């Protein structure tokens, strides 16, 4: 967020020669210009005779990021005697380090060499050129008659580089003393007064440097890298190096005194051959007077995540807490073979709002291996040990890898921003990358509605058009903005929303009263510098009367920035702090009737009754519901009466009940029924209402059973005690029979009839007598199987009455007759009574199948009247009634362990004979 | 009752037999014609069709050739054999399975490969005998513990670069040794020498023949040299079955990676082969020392056991060294050779093997194995032991399962450890045929021009015809 990312400056040098392996900032006192200093110590450069003998080159911000070599020099080697040069200065490396303060630029080139004056030889002693305006001078403090590797011989001095507060150089050569390393410290002013060309072991009297130890202590490269912070309280800048093969290679820091190249502690790190010390940095990265020591570990190895070694790299941070006592943290890396630790860039106030930061690199991690680093804030505690921000390298290994970050420096403001930006080395490809840092502004922020827990909508507010008296409530925002850099006093931003629960899928609620939406944004632009600046809105409330939805309502808003039309002049964009927010939200609650609890604990009860106890199921029974509830609870908000329904109106009639809107539907497969009791159902008021359903066919099964149970807002599962009604399984089973006769009565003597000695004809015995019998079901109950019996009247006095000739059958059933049909084979005065009970009786018997409501069965007979009977003289002038009967009764149901009803239903039908041609008196 | 032999219809002996092994065919008059030939087993041992006239075969499988296997590798007493039976000889039917055994050992000795890097830095002339005797002997125990080693030979210095060189006079640039008035050779580098070969006495001979150079800083860098001999393998000329080994001496302290950075060489290490036509290291002065962590990498990547043998006043750092580089052992290289040549031997005594078998010249027509491992681990479903070591035995089986018959009677297939100089074949063969109609008597005028199929005695006529010799119609054929 601080450091921009986009559009860093970039500075090539010729290929191949490592340009970028040093970089630092020119701050020139004598005018206002910076300049970035590069090195490239590789560049073949135009001195006579010399093959790159390394350049350092002055590249400016910014006109044409041109870079121009600084002319330290303009000569080739020298020579001692004819024929016998003391000066080697082609692969000497100039620009290996370099370094500036104020008007003071020092490079130098760790592989000159030259020739020693009391031998021919050629020894790395390393050089420096100091330049303070234009009085270039050289210094060489290693060049001397200490001669040998045994002394300043092959110093490879100006290896690290340093200033101090005042003016003090700090200088490293890892190679003095069989590299044991140095280092030598002497003051500007005494090196620039000094200096002849023509003597080769110049000396400087207020001279600092360390000594040749024990041998135990060769190959330590004291003066790896060096750094200067005040350790001791004198106020003058101590000396801090780095050892990275000390120890048994483990590694090692020294602090030295800043006055008297004195002792004063030692830091050693923990892993053999992780480089404990390639890179150091003094820093007070927690805000206090005391400065504290990092150290750069890059090839150190942790347990990784399959308990396996892996080369990460670490930095070891050392706070300083006023009695010379460190407390020591440690920073592990976050990609393997990356070096992370390689470079240490102490910044400061890069963090504006705090405390100075510091950037450490991995310049062989990242994508490709391009190289990565990692930025990483201070806080009062100590270190923010996580990362705040990542940097990379973005160009292609030719051939060599890129090792972006290799080598960087910050703590300095080109553009003039009032925090430091940052210089990245590349020279792998021969590059330097410049970051800059980018202005922080902080936003703090609140929104407050005090008519906060609204009760009772109060509906007053007019709305727009329409002017309906409408509910609200208070609505207002506010921020406030500050920075501590060059931004602008013109800050611009753009939005709030009504509700956060509902953005899922639901129904619309509130809107803003003049806006009609749910959410809203509008521009304003806020100085910079001053109070909150703020206004209130106007939010119509919605709603009971159509949406029910009263879960709380929440408002919540966010701040909408814009980096464009706020970008500075230099090209560079504003950020917003890291740490603060966009979101905020109140939302309280809403009261309606409830107590004062979370809960409001909706104790309730339900009950259900039946109308008709007994199913009676034949039709579309009229069966009717009776249904009640009551609460005693806090009371019920969404007090919805649900039922299940069987495979299988009207109630508004009558005020019988307390009747109330109900649905019905059958979601996903739920068949169901939806009756509502209030919301919220007024407390105590209970109610009861009814219900009818009334089609059914399945065998065997009783499984109507309508239940109930109440719905609530409670935020528990609030389940209702689930009460069921209850019918039983029984059915009425009526039946009876009826039948007609035709013709009804006769009279004697039959028209042109006379005796006979044997009847075969029809009217040979006498006139057609025909009964018809008709059974039929009545109550809702079928039978499986059934019976009936016909009673007939056949002889009487040895002589026969009537004479049957054949049955006809219509409708499920089957008959048989108890004695022979037609057993004569014929060619198909007050009134007695005559029946099977005085005459001999003829009974037909017949079995019947399933009868239904309307369904019937008939049976006809045919029969003829016995002429003979009553036309003989015994008999004349005789009247008889020759009626018959019918009974029947069911056998079988289709059912066994259910109820079961038998029927005793019968009938009779008349046929009378008369005489009616009587004698006169 | 069959079940199954005769329901699935019976044509002819060959059919017959085509059923599963359960059904046997039967050819003799001696039982009525109440149900074909090919009713099963137990109808056929009671009704009992004729001995001489049962066709009834049972798969066999025979040791064709088993020579045991060797206990021991020497020549002087035996060819070593490792796995037996070397060839069993298999009758089969087309649905059939029989047992098949199968044997290995671990005779032959593990393969292995012993590089060995010198110092020949100024630091060693001191002990350099010490150093020549831990070569010779390297190569002289080995081959009294293993019959197949291969040495090699290189040697390390420093990059010939300032501060490490003398390139002062143009004498010391030739002879370094010249400013102590003595004699020696330029620097190297890193220079592979001999490549890994079995020529015992060329290597051993050969590297008395080696000298000392000169530098300047008590480190030498024998990193880059390891790191060369691991990822150089066509140079090195490294096996790939065999274990490998890598000796790496050395008297003083090391250059560890950064340390180029005196020297102008900032280009990390990326283990690569550099190694040129003229065997030197091209890249020694242009590429810095490897890291811990990359050495490590690339060693157990290449399955490389490094052991450091180093002089008594640096054991204990290169043994801190050692546990940064999980799995390296170190050792004092002393004047006599001992605790180096332990190292190597306990090294050895690790190298456990594997024994996986694969089939060749298998038909598509005939089973998965079920391996016995060592601690008698009588698993089935796997098929290849693991861990085992020379002298232990592994047994495997599986059956002939038949999917059906091929095209013609003689096949085989041959089983091989992989790995192994040793193999063994199976001769299968399949007998699917029948010798009933083998006599050409079939489709004769006693079976009436070819009504009926010859029993070897008896016509199996087909529909609509009648009798011994088909010489009756069954449309004909009435009761008289
Ligand atoms: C003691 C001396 C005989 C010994 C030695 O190690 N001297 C030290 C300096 C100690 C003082 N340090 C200071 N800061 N004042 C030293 O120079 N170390 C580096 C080096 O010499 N490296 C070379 C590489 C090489 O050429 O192989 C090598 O090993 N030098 C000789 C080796 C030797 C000496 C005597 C007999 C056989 C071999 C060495 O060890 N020293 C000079």
């Amino acid at each position: 967020f601080n450091l921009d990312v986009d559009s860093p400056a970039e500075y090539s040098g010729p290929e191949g020669s490592y340009f970028g392996f040093a970089v630092d900032f020119f701050v020139p006192s004598a005018s206002s210009r910076m300049f970035l200093l590069v090195g490239a110590p590789k560049a073949n450069t135009t001195q006579p005779g010399i093959v790159e003998g390394g350049q350092v080159l002055k590249c400016d911000w910014s006109s044409t990021r041109r870079c121009q070599p600084i002319e330290f020099d303009a000569t080739g080697n020298r020579d001692y005697a004819k024929d016998d040069p003391l000066e080697f200065k082609s692969h000497q490396w100039f620009g290996a380090s370099v370094r500036s303060k104020q008007d003071k630029i020092l490079a130098c080139a760790p592989l000159y060499h030259w020739r020693t004056e009391m031998k021919q030889e050629r020894e790395p002693v390393g050089t420096c050129f100091l330049q303070d305006g234009t009085k270039t001078v050289e210094y060489a403090p290693c060049r001397s008659q200490d001669i040998d590797a045994d002394g300043q011989g092959f110093c490879q001095g100006g290896f690290s580089i340093d200033f101090t507060k005042a003016d003090r150089v700090l200088l490293g050569g890892p190679g003095s003393f069989y590299w044991q390393g140095q280092l030598i410290s002497d003051q500007v002013a005494e090196i620039v007064s000094k200096y002849d060309p023509n003597v080769y072991s110049i000396k400087y009297n207020n001279q600092l440097a360390t000594r040749t130890a024990q041998a135990i202590f060769d190959d330590s490269y004291l003066g790896y890298s060096v750094a200067v912070g005040d350790f001791n309280g004198d106020g003058i800048d101590d000396f801090v190096s780095g050892v990275p093969r000390a120890a048994r290679t483990l590694g090692m820091v020294y602090i030295y005194d800043g006055k008297n190249m004195s002792s004063l502690y030692n830091f050693t790190g923990e892993q053999m051959a992780a480089y404990f010390g390639f890179s150091v940095a003094a820093t007070d990265i927690n805000g206090d007077d005391y400065a504290d020591v990092f150290i750069g570990a890059p090839l150190f190895m942790d347990r990784g995540s399959d308990g396996k070694l892996q080369e990460v790299g670490q930095v070891s941070v050392s706070l300083q807490r006023a009695s010379g006592d460190f407390q020591t943290t440690k920073l592990n890396g976050f990609e393997v073979f990356a070096r992370f630790g390689s470079a240490i860039a102490p910044l400061g106030d890069l963090d504006q709002d705090g405390f100075n930061d510091i950037a450490i690199a991995a310049p062989y991690g990242g994508e490709d291996k391009k190289g990565i680093v990692y930025i990483f804030n201070g806080r009062s505690t100590g270190l923010n040990a996580v990362p705040s921000q990542i940097l990379e390298g973005q160009w292609a290994a030719r051939s060599m890898p890129p090792s972006f970050g290799y080598s960087m420096k910050g703590a300095t403001d080109i553009d003039k921003n009032g925090y430091p930006d940052l210089i990245v080395g590349a020279f792998g490809v021969d590059r330097a990358i410049l970051y800059r840092a980018r202005p922080v502004i902080t936003v703090n922020a609140g929104l407050e509605v005090y008519p906060s827990i609204l009760n009772q909508d109060n509906k007053t507010c007019s709305l727009p058009g329409t002017a309906l008296k409408v509910s609200c409530f208070n609505v207002r925002f506010c921020l406030k903005a500050d920075g501590k850099g060059v931004l602008p006093r013109k800050l611009n931003f753009q939005e709030l929303l009504l509700d956060k629960l509902k953005q899922k899928g639901a129904i619309r609620r509130a809107l803003f009263l003049y806006s009609r939406s749910p959410s809203h944004s509008k521009n304003m632009t806020i100085s910079r510098g001053g109070l909150m600046q703020c206004e209130e809105l106007i939010a119509y409330l919605r709603d009971e009367s159509e949406f029910r939805d009263k879960t709380p309502i929440t408002i919540f808003m966010e701040y909408r920035l814009d980096y464009r039309t706020a970008a500075d002049t230099t090209g560079l964009q504003p950020i917003l702090n890291q740490f603060t927010p966009a979101n905020i939200s109140r939302q309280a609650h809403i009261l309606l009737d409830c107590g004062e609890d979370n809960v409001c604990k909706p104790k309730l009860e339900v009950s259900v009754d039946s109308d008709q106890k007994k199913i009676y199921i034949g039709d579309d029974n009229p069966l009717t519901l009776i249904v009640k509830a009551q609460n005693q609870g806090e009371g019920a908000y969404e007090a919805e009466l649900i039922v299940s329904i069987p495979l299988q109106g009207v109630v508004r009639n009558n005020e019988a009940l307390a009747r109330l809107s109900c649905a019905f539907k059958t979601e996903n497969q739920t068949r169901q029924v939806v009756c509502d009791l209030g919301n919220p159902m007024k407390a105590g008021t209970q109610l009861l209402a009814g219900l009818r359903f009334s089609h059914q066919q399945s065998e065997m099964d009783t499984s109507v059973k309508f239940d109930l149970q109440i719905q609530s807002s409670n935020l528990f599962d609030k389940v209702s005690p689930v009460v069921s009604h209850k019918v039983d399984l029984a059915v009425l089973a009526a039946v009876e029979i009826r039948g007609v006769s035709s013709p009804d009565h006769v009279f004697l003597p039959i028209p042109n009839w006379e005796h006979k000695e044997n009847p075969e004809t029809e009217e040979d015995v006498g006139p057609v007598v025909q009964h018809i019998y008709e059974l039929r079901n009545n109550g809702p109950s079928s039978f499986s199987k059934a019976m009936l019996h016909l009673q007939w009247p056949y002889k009487y006095n040895n002589n026969t009455l009537l004479y049957i000739l054949h049955y006809d059958i219509d409708g499920p059933m089957n008959c048989t007759s108890d004695m022979e049909i037609n057993p004569l084979r014929i060619k198909i005065g007050d009134i007695h009574t005559l029946g099977c009970g005085v005459a001999q009786c003829l009974k037909i018997v017949c079995q019947v199948g399933r009868l239904d409501r309307g369904k019937s069965a008939i049976l006809y007979v045919k029969s003829l009247l016995w002429t003979e009977t009553f036309m003989n003289k015994e008999n004349q002038n005789h009247s008889y009634s020759l009626k018959s009967s019918a009974s029947f009764n069911v056998i079988e149901f289709p059912y066994k362990n259910l109820p079961i009803e038998d029927i005793t239903n019968s009938t009779l039908v008349t046929t009378n004979v008369t005489w009616g041609i009587q004698p006169a008196p | 009752g069959p079940n199954i032999c005769t329901t699935r219809g019976v044509s002819s002996c060959q059919q017959c037999l085509a059923v599963s092994p359960m059904c046997a065919w039967c050819s003799d008059e001696a039982l009525p014609l109440g149900s074909p030939r090919c009713d099963l087993k137990e109808n056929l041992l009671k009704d009992n069709c004729a001995p001489e006239s049962i066709e009834f075969p049972v798969s066999e499988a025979r040791v064709l050739e088993d020579r045991p296997l060797s206990d021991k590798g020497s020549g002087d007493s035996s060819q070593v054999t490792q796995v037996s039976p070397q060839r069993i000889a298999l009758r089969l039917r087309p649905d059939d399975s029989k047992n098949f055994s199968i044997q290995v050992r671990q005779v032959e000795d593990y393969p292995v490969d012993i590089y060995y890097l010198m110092d020949l830095s100024y630091s060693m002339k001191d002990d350099l005998w010490s150093i020549q005797n831990l070569g010779t002997k390297l190569a002289t125990q080995m081959r009294k513990l293993t019959s197949n080693l291969r040495i090699g030979f290189g040697a390390f210095v420093d990059k010939p670069v300032s501060p490490y060189m003398y390139i002062s006079p143009p004498e010391a640039l030739e002879n370094p040794c010249y400013d102590m008035k003595t004699t020696c050779l330029p620097m190297f580098g890193y220079k592979h020498v001999l490549t890994l070969t079995d020529q015992v006495t060329r290597f051993n001979e050969e590297v008395k023949k080696q000298s000392v150079s000169r530098n300047r800083d008590a480190p030498e860098g024998g990193f880059d040299a390891i790191m060369q001999a691991t990822v150089c393998d066509e140079k090195i000329g490294w096996r790939n079955d065999a274990s490998h080994l890598l000796v790496f001496t050395t008297d003083a302290k090391t250059h560890i990676a950064l340390d180029g950075r005196l020297a102008g060489i900032v280009q990390p290490n990326d283990g690569q082969c550099h190694v040129g036509s003229d065997n030197h290291y091209s890249a020694s002065t242009t590429m810095d020392y490897p890291s811990l962590g990359l050495m490590t990498e690339k060693l157990s990547q290449k399955n490389i056991n490094l052991i450091f043998a180093v002089t008594e006043n640096v054991v204990n750092l290169y043994q801190n060294y050692s546990e940064l580089i999980p799995g390296t052992t170190v050792g004092v290289l002393s004047m006599d050779s001992s605790n180096v040549l332990q190292l190597i031997v306990d090294a050895y005594g690790k190298i456990r093997s594997k024994v996986e078998l694969e089939v060749r010249d298998l038909p598509e027509e005939l089973l998965s194995f079920n391996a016995t491992c060592l601690n008698n681990e009588v698993i089935p479903g796997l098929k290849s032991c693991m861990g085992l070591k020379i002298g232990d035995t592994v047994s495997f089986s599986i059956e002939a399962k038949v999917r059906g018959c091929p095209q013609e009677k003689e096949k085989s297939f041959t089983i091989k450890p992989v790995g192994f100089k040793d193999s063994l074949i199976v001769q299968v063969t399949f007998d699917c045929d029948c010798a009933c109609q083998a006599q050409a008597e079939p489709n004769s005028h006693r079976c009436n021009n070819g009504n009926g199929t010859f029993e070897c005695g008896v016509c199996r006529c087909g529909p609509g015809w009648l009798g011994s010799q088909c010489e009756c119609s069954e449309e004909d054929y009435r009761p008289s």
